[PDB]
């Protein structure tokens, strides 16, 4: 059965709290990332998803937390739950994103 | 973004 990798960060507010030290430098604001299922690692711009455990870094100004989530961690339960399967499929179809993936 | 960790 499925169970989140980090049960402690299953709550949005708990995730948001980790972004206290998040660099103000980055365009991806704490709200966007936390709502996407991410919590800050405390190092650089590294984040991890509470459900799948996957971690993303090196965020570009043009990156949307949800898109990056669905593109790289397409098997993630939280993405499927909040965004749906079609979104995941559409994300992977967008040229710019498809190329990131290679 | 690029992943630094992906599930097994
Ligand atoms: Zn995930």
């Amino acid at each position: 059965n499925y169970f989140p990798q980090y049960p402690e960060y299953a709550i949005e507010t708990a995730r948001l709290r980790t972004f206290e030290a998040w660099p103000r430098n980055l365009k991806q604001k704490p709200h966007q990332l936390a709502e996407a299922g991410f919590f800050y690692t405390g190092v650089g711009d590294r984040v991890r998803c509470f459900s799948c455990g996957g971690g993303l870094m090196d965020w570009n100004d043009n990156d949307e937390p949800w898109e990056q989530h669905a593109l790289w961690l397409s098997q993630c339960r939280f993405v499927k739950l909040m965004k749906g399967q079609l979104y995941i499929d559409t994300v992977a179809a967008k040229p710019v994103l498809a190329e990131e993936k290679e | 973004a690029v992943p630094f960790y992906l599930p097994e």
